């Protein structure tokens, strides 16, 4: 598991403040030094902080560093949307001689409002299932923030088994768009009576359901 | 400026051994207190702290791994090796090597500073899988109106898929591709189109793979039910 | 001076020092029989300087000190006279002008230990060199860079000295190695320590 812990996400408007959050033990961050790191999507990551709270060369004002105990903070001032990246804490654990990172934060910049998703469940078609195969595709599209769950039940019973779902991409509109498959046998594809493919989106829960029987 | 470049296999086979290399300019290994370390980060996970040495020939590794990793340096050649033993796929990540400006140990008190300066970074994929072209199914319009295709079962990456042979671009997006257990990967490709339109216009998305050198086009109806 | 001289409080030791902070042992009247170190082939180095080794016995000195401490294997080149390094010019010091022995032997089965043995140090940093048989165990921080320290550990605010980190696996140039220095008296005045 993770011996460093970090919020998965933070949010905020631009030109308002967001602060990360890293805790750890005694053994890492309680006497060690903290760094942080921003990694923007598809590119490497970029070292923001050292020492706690010191700046390299080329870094602005409007990140800085702070450490109490065994808990290490980053903040941001004045978010610009060139902003939005995953952020980490790193540091050396004495108990582990090694480094450790956190597992990330994803900063999201909101400049744009509130976009409900937009869901489609469809039925394994008729070549798929003559092929002996099947398999429920759910498209989500049009929703922003980019963040959705994604939940799959079988007769009402959770299904994980076959489940593989994509992180959220931006679409052509500026707004997301995400996937989920779940991978079945025809003969699990007719056993159970109906399944059921459940989004949630800051709150709100939506659901298509699909059925053999049709 | 520090510049480090890492250079290895792309795919390699599971058990077999990952051996990479990193060049590195702008600094030395014979300077007191530097070392090199190595990073990975699989698709969509966070970073892992895999190992580092050190200036004096100082070695460390993450703990789970230590019996898989083997580090060694050349100063004269500005190079530092990697080598990890017993590939899995989920040993399938982007792997980085970066500067230690800083690293000093007197008995149980450490000075880590960090690493300040990452390398491009490659990426490894560990998959026992052959070349295969995929299939590709339509998702018919469920009656605006959704449709797409699904291009299913395939190595390695990539597809592309266009609609029409280019036609149509308004209102289509490509997911990017998952996964699945199988080793196999596999893709969608959706349209939003006025549901007004299903009994008249015609979708057809072109799916191209080139390592299996296949090309196949499949035609999206609606569904008479 | 019936009795013999008590080098096996020296050489055979339970523990030996850090070689920024060396021991050094008086050694004063008694028979100094070294024809039996010069015989044992379990030391790796026994260089003289001034002196012949095979005429060890035939000599008589004002005075014995006998400097311990233990040190890397590649670092032991380091202890002769008129060298330089983070060891010769940090840690130990011989003058150019040093008169006695250098002893040493790989003690690789008592000072490693699996997964590192750290507890060995050496200084890494300071300001200036030793001088000659100079002993340095003080433990300021060092400004390597520009920012002053105030006393605070940092980025190039070090402290000054270094684990080894001995491998009971390490090559043999990165295994610890306890080295004795036979310093021998030059001075004019009546002798102290005779051979048989
Ligand atoms: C520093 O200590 C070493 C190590 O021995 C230690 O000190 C002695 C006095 C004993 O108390 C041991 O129990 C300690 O561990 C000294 O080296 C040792 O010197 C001995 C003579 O003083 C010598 O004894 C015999 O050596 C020859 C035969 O040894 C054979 O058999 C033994 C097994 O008993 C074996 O280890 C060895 O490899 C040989 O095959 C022979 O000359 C005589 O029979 C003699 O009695 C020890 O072998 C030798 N080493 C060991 C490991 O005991 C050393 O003299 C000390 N130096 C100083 C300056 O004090
Ligand atoms: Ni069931
Ligand atoms: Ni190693």
């Amino acid at each position: 598991e993770l011996v460093l812990t970090q919020p998965p996400s933070v949010s905020a408007a631009p030109g308002q403040k967001v602060t990360i959050s890293c805790s750890g033990s005694s053994s890492n961050i309680g006497n060690n030094y903290v760094s942080w790191y921003q990694q923007l999507p598809g590119t490497a990551p970029k070292l923001l902080i050292y020492d706690n709270n010191k700046r390299p060369s080329g870094i602005p004002d409007r990140f800085s560093g702070s450490k109490s105990g065994t808990s290490a903070t980053l903040g941001i001032t004045g978010l610009q949307t060139g902003d939005e990246a995953d952020y980490y804490c790193g540091t050396w654990d004495s108990s582990l001689s090694a480094g450790v990172f956190g597992g990330g934060t994803e900063l999201t910049v909101l400049g744009q409002p509130k976009a409900a998703p937009s869901v489609t469940l469809f039925p394994p078609s008729s070549e798929e299932l003559q092929a002996n195969k099947a398999t429920l595709v759910c498209l989500i599209s049009d929703f922003y923030p980019g963040a959705v769950t994604v939940a799959w039940k079988a007769d009402g019973s959770p299904v994980k088994a076959g489940v593989e779902t994509t992180k959220p991409s931006k679409q052509s509109n500026n707004k997301y768009a995400a996937s989920s498959y779940l991978s079945l046998t025809p003969e699990q594809w007719k056993s159970h009576r109906s399944y059921s493919c459940q989004v949630t989106h800051e709150g709100s829960t939506v659901e298509k359901t699909v059925a053999p029987t049709e | 400026q520090i510049t480090l470049k890492e250079s290895g296999p792309t795919l390699v086979k599971p058990t077999q051994t990952l051996t990479l290399t990193c060049s590195f300019s702008g600094f030395s290994l014979s300077t007191s207190g530097v070392g090199v370390g190595w990073i990975r980060q699989p698709p969509g996970k966070a970073l892992e702290w895999l190992a580092l040495i050190d200036w004096d020939d100082n070695k460390y590794h993450t703990t789970s791994l230590k019996t898989r990793l083997t580090i060694s340096k050349d100063t004269s050649k500005n190079q530092v090796v990697l080598t990890m033993t017993n590939m899995d796929p989920v040993d399938t990540a982007t792997y980085y090597c970066a500067r230690i400006p800083g690293f000093l140990r007197y008995r149980n008190r450490y000075y880590y500073y960090g690493m300040d300066v990452w390398g491009q970074g490659t990426t490894v994929t560990v998959s026992s899988a052959s070349t295969k072209g995929p299939s590709v199914f339509p998702l018919a319009p469920s009656s605006t109106a959704a449709l797409g295709c699904l291009v299913k079962d395939y190595f390695p990456e990539p597809v592309t898929v266009s609609w029409n042979s280019g036609a149509l671009t308004s209102g289509v997006h490509t997911f990017p591709a998952v996964l699945q257990s199988s080793g196999l990967y596999s893709l969608s490709s959706v349209v939003t189109v006025p549901s007004s339109s299903l009994g008249t216009q015609t979708y057809i998305c072109n799916v191209n793979h080139k390592p299996s050198n296949t090309k196949v086009d499949k035609r999206v109806e609606p569904k008479s039910c | 001076i019936t009795n013999l001289c008590p080098f096996g409080e020296v050489f055979n030791a339970t523990r030996f020092a850090s070689v920024y902070a060396w021991n050094r042992k008086r050694i004063s009247n008694c028979v100094a029989d070294y024809s039996v170190l010069y015989n044992s082939a379990s030391f790796s180095t026994f260089k003289c300087y001034g002196v012949s080794p095979t005429k060890l016995n035939d000599l008589c000195f004002t005075n014995v000190y006998a400097d311990s401490f233990v040190i890397r294997g590649d670092e032991v080149r380091q202890i002769a006279p008129g060298q330089t390094g983070k060891i010769a010019d940090y840690n130990y010091k011989l003058p150019d002008d040093f008169t006695g022995c250098v002893i040493a032997w790989n003690s690789n089965n008592l000072d490693s230990k699996v997964g590192g043995n750290y507890n060995y140090l050496y200084r890494l940093f300071r300001k200036s060199n030793l001088k000659p048989f100079e002993r340095d165990i003080s433990t300021e921080i060092y400004q390597a860079g520009s920012t002053p320290c105030n006393g605070v550990e940092g980025f190039n605010c070090y402290f000054p000295l270094q684990s080894y980190g001995f491998q009971p696996t390490n090559g043999v140039g990165y295994q610890p190695y306890r080295v004795v220095v036979l310093s021998f008296e030059l001075l004019h005045a009546p002798a102290t320590v005779c051979g048989p």
